[PDB]
RNA sequence: GUGGGAGAGGGUGGUGGAAUUCCCGGAGUAGCGGUGAAAUGCGCAGAUACCGGGAGGAACGCCGAUGGCGAAGGCAGCCACCUGGUCCACCCGUGACGCUGAGGCGCGAAAGCGUGGGGAGCAAACCGGAUUAGAUACCCGGGUAGUCCACGCCCUAAACG
RNA sequence: CCGAGGGUAGGGCCCGUGACUGGGGCGAAGUCGUAACAAGGUAGCUGUACCGGAAGGUGCGGCUGGA
RNA sequence: GUGGUUCGUGGAGCCAUGGGGGAAUCUGGGCGGACCACCGCCUAAGGCUAAGUACUCCGGGUGACCGAUAGCGCACCAGUA
RNA sequence: CGAGCUAGCCCUGGCCAGGGUGAAGCUGGGGUGAGACCCAGUGGAGGCCCGAACCGGUGGGGGAUGCAAACCCCUCGGAUG
RNA sequence: CGAAUGCCGGCAUGAGUAACGAUAAAGAGGGUGAGAAUCCCUCUCGCCGUAAGCCCAAGGGUUCCUACGCAAUGGUCGUCAGCGUAGGGUUAGGCGGGACCUAAGGUGAAGCCGAAAGGCGUAGCCGAAGGGCAGCCGGUUAAUAUUCCGGCCCUUCCCGCAGGUGCGAUGGGGGGACGCUCUAGGCUAGGGGGACCGGAGCCAUGGACGAGCCCGGCCAGAAGCGCAGGGUGGGAGGUAGGCAAAUCCGCCUCCCAACAAGCUCUGCGUGGUGGGGAAGCCCGUACGGGUGACAACCCCCCGAAGCCAGGGAGCCAAGAAAAGCCUCUAAGCACAACCUGCGGGAACCCGUACCGCAAACCGACACAGGUGGGCGGGUGCAAGAGCACUCAGGCGCGCGGGAGAACCCUCGCCAAGGAACUCUGCAAGUUGGCCCCGUAACUUCGGGAGAAGGGGUGCUCCCUGGGGUGAUGAGCCCCGGGGAGCCGCAGUGAACAGGCUCUGGCGACUGUUUACCAAAAACACAGCUCUCUGCGAACUCGUAAGAGGAGGUAUAGGGAGCGACGCUUGCCCGGUGCCGGAAGGUCAAGGGGAGGGGUGCAAGCCCCGAACCGAAGCCCCGGUGAACGGCGGCCGUAACUAUAACGGUCCUAAGGUAGCGAAAUUCCUUGUCGGGUAAGUUCCGACCUGCACGAAAAGCGUAACGACCGGAGCGCUGUCUCGGCGAGG
RNA sequence: CGCGGGGUGGAGCAGCCUGGUAGCUCGUCGGGCUCAUAACCCGAAGGUCGUCGGUUCAAAUCCGGCCCCCGCAACCA
């Protein structure tokens, strides 16, 4: 049947997006974090134009 | 009047709609002095603090004169009566001389053509409105204000009315459609006659969906649920309570009163 | 037809006072209620009795009669509108148009029912107190539907001259 | 083609019968109470309504076949 | 009414405080474990102040530390696949 | 950290083949003092009826290291709310 | 280190075993090649065709196209490839998105709130398949094109000229602007027919040179018309409203109109011109090209759900905003500015390849699953998007070959019986579409109803009645009637297409639910009742601010239970709850201090501390059951026995009424009578000794309703006696 | 089998738990009123307290054993 993922490019940065995630105290945080382990990417890698 | 329906499918028999004979020719609403943009929306900001509401149809909003001393002395000509989704009155629109349209809660009487004024001058006939001093004691009056300026609040609900009673000083004793004897301040409008359109408490809703349209959900007993979401809730079948009837939050719901205690407005009440 | 007469005949709207019950203020105590006798009941948490105010409901004392009116049921404070019947005189008009009435139709006390309002007094059911052998009764204290209005039904009667 | 009749299907009227049940009629001397007739010891009768082992009681209005 | 101290209401001070009341300027004020007397110690309600102490992203030295299932997760383009 | 599955509601768009049944309401007639009411003809109501799309998931069978961590076949509910 | 279902890695066993991913299907010749069932070609066969064919959108991200290549990836093979190496390929003022607008909602100056982090928050901003908005048709590439090119046609800005006019705003008004269902007129898309027109060709096998078969008979298109249809009154005075001002809008009042007459604005034709253009035949593809061709390019018919669109009618549940656009005026400014024509110039950023019901997206996979929007041709079946076949197009589902045991899966059929099967007719069968006869109890007069039960259904000829388009006619296309006659076992001849009734239980009913074992008698439901709440309402969220409630106001809102409807819903307030009781008893801090202690020579300082004054709560006094709940025991009695209308007594707060009862409640129990049966622990009707019904956790009924549960009959049957043969996987 | 409640004049109930004392309503007997019966009035009688044991000076009363009676439990499988 219909499954958990249903891609969706706005939905995608607009919740784990850069701009998303520094809003919020928490989420600045998550950044700080994924810096400083090192990550290539600190948020999801959403696209297109 | 109340349009009944032959049995052609069960509900639609007993079921009933409203007569709308008292609409004149009007229907397609006033833009300007309304409507406006009406958010409907069953909670507050997030959460759901009103429960089973939502869902039934659009609606738009009717933006009604409910404080006449706005056009003292101007009086304006009663030119149609229509359907306001919003309440149970039926309104009616009026252009005053001055240019100006406005809604206005319809009192039962009032016929299209119909002159109709406010302030202290006044004639006493449907549809004027006064300060309550300036009011016969005795008459029935609706659209009534509780403090001066504030706006009507009193009175608005269909075909509903309060008769004066008596003065008392910068006061006049009221009788409320809930029978509460209220004093109220002199200075407080109250366009007179009843609401109208009283018909309104026989209209036999009909089937499960005439309640959907109004925009209410399904209205679930405690004594369904289980004791997790509300007290009256489990164990084997169904069961008698156990306890004293309470809310989903817990309070007694069989006779505990509940006005908060010492209220300012105590002293200006009399009765039940 | 013309001109008049009496009437609680009928419908709607409006209004008056007396009394009752309740609420509020004054004043005032030790009992009030009730019956053949009492008890239940009410009352020092302020009753009964008196005064002052307020709310509401229903029924209209004297006039009143053994009277009037209506086809019956039935109709009674006062005002107004709308409305039916009816009697008298004048003998003017039509000119036999009349009597009865299966059926249909309309009306129809009280109780009752539907939907909504109202609810003072009363009062089925019911609960208490007496009485009795026992009382699901007669008496006493409570008291709900109902009695009141609107509309829709219900068609009964010792609807009896 | 029609057609006596037979077959299938479902209605209409009637008679018979059925555990059990409703009230009824009749049956010399069983039990309960006393309702009515004298003013019947609550005048009675009444349409209706509710209640009660039972006659019956009470409410509303009516009638004299009572005062 | 509470917190801080070893102090859990204890005979419960002191030092902080939200509530209420509410002074004085050296013959003034706090403290020395309720309180009171004496004998002493300090001078609240303004502030700044090195060094000695903490740590190790980083540089260096050494190891009765490891030697590719050990050692950091990774000795190797790993916070990767 | 999650409502890209799922539950609810908010804003704004889309979708529902083809047949049945026939409500009120009109119109003509009947009737009455005037009605009620009775007839047709019209009319197209409806959590109405059959039935695709579509939304389901009743009964059986298969499938059970599957085609599939919910599937397949027959059968079936609703389908202008 | 030998064990911890230990941890990591490597290798065994099951085993050449199960599988090889839909049962839509393959065969052959010829290529290429080291190597072909599997790659290319051709011939034949089969499959989908409201898709298994095309166009978008979302997602994916090089998968597109071409060249060279098989180690791996392909469930086998592989010369193939969605795979490996390299190169090429996506062109826009008109499409979509942005230099336009606003919805929900976010953001958020002012303001308010919060230990901090932060929470709200009218203005503004942001926010989109909603509004506004200028491109159609054809040609070219191996791969892009409404983008390149051809033809035809537009939109803005800026700079000019030529004329007109008080011009002019984020401000005023108007407009934009709106539901659901049903719909009229005229068009288009699309499709059917043609004795007419245009064509390569073709007489097969017994007949046919025939108005013979086959193929095709358009597309776009400015101005101007023409045909439909949508919008809309024109004057003039008065004016105090439209938060300043307006000449505009609004409100009075006189005129003329009421018509679309006239102004506009769309659509559809027609239109200068521009373009396409079948079969077949020839060729070489991995495909496209050439000829047919000077191609013809015409006449009818059906006809929308699309267009005219802001069309109309009906209804109740009463149906966005903002901008663009018209208009109005204010500051300013009127040598500006704006409007109308004609020129010349300027017109940016991003997307565009390819997949797209799927081997490229969501499911670890070339996964029988999941995925919104548009087109979806023809004939026949009453209709249709259904069904069978089949166009265009696209497939044969990436392991094959044989064999023809049992046993499984899917399927077909059967003697005689027919439910005996079995927990249960589970399953399978029967029945089945349309047309016409004909339909009961009951009922809430609608329904029950498709009740049940029946007959008709093909084709041939004759006669005949309506329409519809054309003119009042031919044709072309729909609906009818009547009479003869033909052939089969059988005429919805295949495919799609109710088994039927009787009576019980539960629930009124349509709806809802345990995604992934329960779809129900459970939830919901109109409706009934109780209760709270007078409005800064009660209530709910929140520390607050706030927000919902509600831009509501007792015919209104919150909470509870009951659950269409009918007739009804008895008695107990002793206990608990809720409610009403300015008397009392008790009562915490606090007030008060009689009185007592500690220290001081002392004034003093510091403790204790009895009277009494002190809330709500409890006690107490009342009420209240559609509030929590409760609603008896033992004896005796009648002129056959039997039983008890009657009585006695004990205890209670009162001592279950009506109605129902071997029950969805009944243990003893297959109670006992009666009915269905040959036989009935189930079923139905009764009886009452109701272990242990009962009145809004309602009681007892109830037409209609049901993938709900029980009983029974008819029909029909492989369920069974009791099996048997056949088919494919 | 198990839990706890109960046997009192003729009937139905008290009487104990704090041992010495059996009380109430009805009924039965005698007498009255009435013509007579009932009612009502006046008086009177009746109880090995389920039984066998002992506990104490003394048992209805306290304690164990059986005889019936009534109510409650008999669950997980
Ligand atoms: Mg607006
Ligand atoms: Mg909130
Ligand atoms: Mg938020
Ligand atoms: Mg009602
Ligand atoms: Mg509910
Ligand atoms: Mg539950
Ligand atoms: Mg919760
Ligand atoms: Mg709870
Ligand atoms: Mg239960
Ligand atoms: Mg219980
Ligand atoms: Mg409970
Ligand atoms: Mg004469
Ligand atoms: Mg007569
Ligand atoms: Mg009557
Ligand atoms: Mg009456
Ligand atoms: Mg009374
Ligand atoms: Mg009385
Ligand atoms: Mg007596
Ligand atoms: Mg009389
Ligand atoms: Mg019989
Ligand atoms: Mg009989
Ligand atoms: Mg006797
Ligand atoms: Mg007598
Ligand atoms: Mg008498
Ligand atoms: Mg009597
Ligand atoms: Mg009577
Ligand atoms: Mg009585
Ligand atoms: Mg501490
Ligand atoms: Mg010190
Ligand atoms: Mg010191
Ligand atoms: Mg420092
Ligand atoms: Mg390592
Ligand atoms: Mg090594
Ligand atoms: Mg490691
Ligand atoms: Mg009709
Ligand atoms: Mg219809
Ligand atoms: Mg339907
Ligand atoms: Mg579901
Ligand atoms: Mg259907
Ligand atoms: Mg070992
Ligand atoms: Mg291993
Ligand atoms: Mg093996
Ligand atoms: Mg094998
Ligand atoms: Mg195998
Ligand atoms: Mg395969
Ligand atoms: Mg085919
Ligand atoms: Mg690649
Ligand atoms: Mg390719
Ligand atoms: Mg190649
Ligand atoms: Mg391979
Ligand atoms: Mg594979
Ligand atoms: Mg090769
Ligand atoms: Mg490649
Ligand atoms: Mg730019
Ligand atoms: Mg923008
Ligand atoms: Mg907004
Ligand atoms: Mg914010
Ligand atoms: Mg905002
Ligand atoms: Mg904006
Ligand atoms: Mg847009
Ligand atoms: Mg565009
Ligand atoms: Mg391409
Ligand atoms: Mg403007
Ligand atoms: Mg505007
Ligand atoms: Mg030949
Ligand atoms: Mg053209
Ligand atoms: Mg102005
Ligand atoms: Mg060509
Ligand atoms: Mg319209
Ligand atoms: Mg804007
Ligand atoms: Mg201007
Ligand atoms: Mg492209
Ligand atoms: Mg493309
Ligand atoms: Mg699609
Ligand atoms: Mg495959
Ligand atoms: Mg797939
Ligand atoms: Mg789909
Ligand atoms: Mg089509
Ligand atoms: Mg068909
Ligand atoms: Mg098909
Ligand atoms: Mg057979
Ligand atoms: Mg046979
Ligand atoms: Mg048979
Ligand atoms: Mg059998
Ligand atoms: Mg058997
Ligand atoms: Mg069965
Ligand atoms: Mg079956
Ligand atoms: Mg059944
Ligand atoms: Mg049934
Ligand atoms: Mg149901
Ligand atoms: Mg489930
Ligand atoms: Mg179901
Ligand atoms: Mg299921
Ligand atoms: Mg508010
Ligand atoms: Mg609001
Ligand atoms: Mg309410
Ligand atoms: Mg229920
Ligand atoms: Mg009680
Ligand atoms: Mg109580
Ligand atoms: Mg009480
Ligand atoms: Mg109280
Ligand atoms: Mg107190
Ligand atoms: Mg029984
Ligand atoms: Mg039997
Ligand atoms: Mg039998
Ligand atoms: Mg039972
Ligand atoms: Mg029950
Ligand atoms: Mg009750
Ligand atoms: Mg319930
Ligand atoms: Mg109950
Ligand atoms: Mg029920
Ligand atoms: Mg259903
Ligand atoms: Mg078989
Ligand atoms: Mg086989
Ligand atoms: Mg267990």
């Amino acid at each position: 049947m219909k499954r958990t993922w249903q891609p969706n490019r706005r939905k995608r940065a607009k919740t784990h997006g850069f701009r998303a995630r520094m809003r919020t105290p928490g989420g600045r945080k998550v950044l700080k974090r994924r810096r400083q382990k090192g990550r290539w990417r600190l948020t999801p890698a959403v696209r297109k134009r | 009047a109340v349009k009944k329906f032959k049995p052609y499918t069960p509900s639609r028999r007993f079921m009933t709609v409203a007569d709308f004979s008292e609409i004149t020719k009007t229907e397609p609403e006033k833009s300007l002095v309304k409507p406006l943009k009406k958010t409907g929306g069953r909670n507050n900001q997030g959460r759901i603090t009103v429960r089973f509401r939502g869902g039934g149809h659009k609606r738009l909003y009717r933006i009604i004169d409910f404080k006449r001393w706005d056009k003292v002395g101007i009086p304006a000509k009663v030119a149609a009566i229509e359907y306001d989704p919003n309440r149970s009155a039926r309104i009616a629109l009026l252009h005053y001389v001055d240019g100006e349209k406005r809604y206005i809660i319809a009192p039962d009487g009032l016929q299209v053509g119909q002159q109709v004024v406010a302030g202290p001058d006044a004639p006493i006939q449907v549809g004027n409105a006064l300060p309550l001093r300036f009011i016969p004691v005795g008459t029935v009056v609706h659209a009534v204000e509780l403090e001066p300026k504030k706006g009507a609040k009193l009175a608005r609900a269909a075909g509903t009315s309060a008769q004066i009673q008596g003065r008392e000083g910068d006061y006049v004793i009221l009788r409320l459609p809930s029978g509460e004897l209220r004093k109220v301040h002199g200075e407080c409008y109250a366009t007179v006659g009843a609401v109208g359109n009283a018909d309104h408490k026989n209209i036999v809703l009909g089937k499960a969906g005439r309640s959907r349209w109004l925009g209410r959900r399904p209205h679930v007993r405690g004594a369904a649920m289980n004791p997790v979401d509300h007290p009256h809730g489990g164990g084997e079948g169904r069961a008698p309570r156990g306890r004293p009837p309470a809310s989903p939050w817990g309070w007694q719901t069989k006779g505990l009163k509940t006005r908060k205690r010492r209220k300012p407005s105590s002293r200006f009440i009399i009765a039940r």
